[PDB]
RNA sequence: CCGGGCACUCUAACGGGACUGCCCGCGAAAGCGGGAGGAAGGAGGGGACGACGUCUGGUCAGCAUGGCCCUUACGGCCUGGGCGACACACGUGCUACAAUGCCCACUACAAAGCGAUGCCACCCGGCAACGGGGAGCUAAUCGCAAAAAGGUGGGCCCAGUUCGGAUUGGGGUCUGCAACCCGACCCCAUGAAGCCGGAAUCGCUAGUAAUCGCGGAUCAGCCAUGCCGCGGUGAAUACG
């Protein structure tokens, strides 16, 4: 239900709507979710209450979340950039880091196509 | 094919139903190399035409494939530096063949979720004569029916 | 007691060389272990047929390292005393080795 | 008394023993049933003995090595052709036009 | 640079993962097998005249 | 990288002469050709001179960088433009 | 996939052994 | 597992055997139909092989070879880079986007190759790459070594949805004294994007279209989804 405050999840099954929270996933959803040995097989509209108050007790004060992750990565990229880095010049061109290939293939960041 | 007729072959026979006309309907749905899904898939329509309607699956594929296999077929002709549009009977060999490349495209454009509901209505369909499948043999017929006039550039 | 290996590529003259072996022992009286073939180690080498510049177009080499195995069981005293100067080696190693 | 067949087909040596018996069949120590669990093309083995309507009059052990499963059981009924022409080789005029001793290249 | 790079080719210190393997006729930078140590156009033509042991032209 | 389980950052001599620095003072040029390390942790203010294979270029650092190495900061690469 | 390590396909195009992919059949 | 037989499977060798002979048809013949017989046919499937000539299309930058040429050099030297660059057009490799799909549990399947300057049994400790030992093997015996696709059993279900998943963050393993622009690993955390691809394009007619692991060579290290083998598995299709 109301997990993280502003990002709201519910829906029909739970499992995978606590798929959909940025910071959460399958793999750590069924880590949530066998922790709190709760079946999937449900939906979220037949849940009793202290169930999803341990939900988000459990998952908002044990691993990094959507504020502090999106300004994490907000910061890991300002240390790419003002040290000189290849990453954060990589970064500041607005180009692919992972070593690929912008003589044919790079449109995704590179945005749309400039003829 | 120059001067040899191209040799003719023979299908090994169903294990269900001990036949061949359902061999080759099991081979076209068999798509990139899956006879797993291709059998069993048309295992599931011979199910499905047993609650659908009291039937069985070999006499209603029979009138399936019956009506849907053409009579005639139009063929453009060169005779003197021109095209000309003649129809002619066509050969049994390519009116099963042809009949169940019309079945599964057919079956691929209904709208419903399974492959496996939507291959056996279309079944159904075309042993009443109102599936796609027949209709597109009686564009077919109807057009050979329009081009009738062209009885003296047969061959 | 004795294994008695011959490492060799042509299985020609190495499996009659082997024969003849056996048939030499089987002159010295005793029996002797059957001529047991140990399968053929096969070092592969792609190459090229052009000089430069042909990514297509390979060719391919192999190097058949057969390998023939007999143990002798009864070693008969003049049988090792024939087994080492009747050593007539057509290309193939051997390698005479007691436990 | 005894009869043996092979049968080969698409990298799959089929060994196959057929004595006089009730119709049981065992494949490499395990049974036919089990070890053909969920496939449609079990009784294309059995198709040969049908031919010649030899239902409950043969039992038989099966060795069979490589291949996947589709090898085994064409190569099974190879050596049901190549042993059936052995036991009473009248089985070639009914064979031939059915055609069993066939093998697919 | 075709004789002074089979000449500091031999030069396996210095960091051995910065040496390479070379052929010892030819002369070829790349390409060169592990288990000959030659070019493949060395194999090619030494392989043909009988020279090199062991070798087949395979043919299966 | 290099793991944890191993130090990062062993080199013996420019690591000697900048703690041979660091007691006296000046803080004066220093010359380097690894570039294959990082410097970042302890050594802040200093010049050094790292060679790009052409000219050694000068290089002043700072408190904005954690752990990047040496080298990335001068580029061998000349590329100044296409078109 | 075959690029990602968080799943199996990937783990058999790299040929490692993990958690995702241990050895029990 | 052992005596033991070792017929056999096996691993070589090396022969035999299938070749439009047979007969009927058809055609002057050639050739073209039928069966017989087989493990294999009427070349079994292929491998090698590539007539005289060809563009003198390629290279003295694989090496020679006419010449020209620089030698305190175009030689060597050691350092660092770079060759790995990007705003980019092209092909050529690879997976997927799910429900005949995704994980998860044991069981079972080859076949090719290396290695006592190495392959490395096996443990211990660690989740681990690894280390502390180290057995056996110059090696069908010791070893690399798990074959995998699979099956069944369960979890799920067309939901960016256990599918798929960039990248960021930091830590453990080892190769090179030294790994940053440029190696491979073990792990977390997030997961980009792809739910299905224009003009066009070409491949290929029975083991191929697909499809799965396993080795070997260039390796110190890996960039390799590069290559070559090697086996598992095998549909239609060819009327014109
Ligand atoms: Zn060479």
């Amino acid at each position: 239900a109301r997990i993280a405050g502003v990002e709201i999840p519910r829906n029909k099954r739970v499992d995978v709507a606590l798929t959909y929270i940025y910071g959460i996933g399958k793999a750590r959803a069924k880590e949530a979710l066998e922790k709190t040995g709760i079946n999937p097989a449900t939906r979220v509209k037949d849940l009793t209450e202290a169930e999803v108050v341990r939900l988000r007790e459990y998952v908002e004060n044990t691993w990094k979340l959507e504020g502090e992750l999106r300004a994490e990565v907000a910061a890991n990229i300002k240390r790419l950039m003002d040290i000189g880095c290849y990453r954060g010049l990589r970064h500041r061109r607005g180009l692919p880091v992972r070593g690929q290939r912008t003589r044919t293939n790079a449109r995704t960041r590179k945005g749309p196509r400039k003829t | 094919a120059r001067r040899r007729r191209a040799e003719v072959r023979q299908l090994q026979p169903d294990l269900v139903y001990g036949d061949v006309l359902v061999t080759a309907f099991i081979n076209k749905i068999m798509r990139d190399g899956k006879k797993n899904l291709a059998a069993r898939i048309f295992y599931d329509a011979c199910k499905i035409i047993q609650e659908k309607t009291g039937q069985e699956p070999l006499k209603v594929f029979k009138q399936a494939v019956e009506n849907v296999k053409p009579r005639m077929e139009v063929r453009s002709r060169r005779v003197g530096g021109a095209n000309y549009q003649v129809p002619m009977e066509v050969s049994p060999r390519r009116q099963q063949s042809l009949a169940l490349r019309w079945l599964v495209q057919a079956a691929n454009q209904r709208p419903e979720r399974r492959a496996a509901v939507r291959i056996a209505h279309e079944l159904m369909d075309a042993a009443e004569g109102k599936g796609g499948a027949v209709k597109k043999k009686e564009d077919v017929e109807r057009m050979a029916e329009a081009n009738r006039a062209y009885a003296h550039y047969r061959w | 007691k004795i294994r008695i290996k011959l490492r060799g590529f042509d299985h020609k003259t190495l499996d009659a060389s082997a024969q003849k072996i056996v048939e030499a022992a089987r002159r010295s009286g005793a029996q002797v272990s059957g001529p047991i073939p140990l399968p053929t180690r096969v070092r592969r080498f792609t190459v090229i047929r052009g000089p430069f510049k042909h990514k297509d177009s390979r060719e391919h080499f192999e190097l058949r390292t057969h390998n023939r195995l007999v143990d002798i069981i009864n070693p008969n005293r003049k049988t090792i005393e024939q087994l080492m100067t009747l050593d007539l080696p057509t290309g193939v190693e051997i390698e005479i080795k007691t436990v | 008394e005894q009869y043996y067949g092979t049968g080969r087909r698409k990298e799959a040596v089929a060994r196959v023993f057929l004595r006089p018996g009730n119709g049981k069949v065992t494949v490499n120590g395990q049974d036919f049933n089990e070890y053909f669990q969920g496939l449609v093309r079990a009784v294309a083995a059995l198709e040969p003995l049908r031919a010649v309507d030899a239902l409950g009059h043969f039992d038989a052990y099966i060795t069979v090595r490589g291949g996947g499963k589709s090898g085994q059981i064409d190569a099974i009924k190879l050596g049901i052709a190549r042993a059936l022409v052995q036991y009473n080789p009248d089985y070639r005029a009914k064979l031939k036009p059915l055609g069993f001793l066939t093998r697919d290249a | 640079a075709r004789k002074a790079l089979i000449e500091k080719a031999k030069r396996t210190p210095k960091f051995k993962v910065r040496a390479y393997t070379r052929c010892v006729r030819c002369g070829r930078a790349r390409s060169v097998y592990r288990f000959f140590g030659l070019c493949r156009i060395c194999l090619r033509e030494l392989a043909h005249k009988g020279q090199l042991p062991g070798v087949r032209k395979a043919s299966w | 990288p290099r793991s944890l389980k191993k130090g990062v950052f062993v080199d013996d001599h420019l690591l000697e002469k900048v703690l041979e620095l660091n007691a006296k003072g000046e803080k004066r040029l220093i010359k380097t050709w690894s570039r294959r390390s990082t410097i970042v942790p302890e050594m802040v203010g200093h010049t050094i001179a790292v060679y790009n294979g052409k000219q050694h270029v000068p290089v002043y650092i700072t408190e904005n960088m954690v752990g990047h190495k040496l080298g990335e900061f001068a580029p061998t690469r000349t590329y100044r433009g296409h078109g | 996939g075959k690029g990602d390590r968080r799943t199996r396909r990937g783990k058999i195009w790299r040929g490692t052994y993990g958690k995702y992919r241990p050895r029990k059949k």
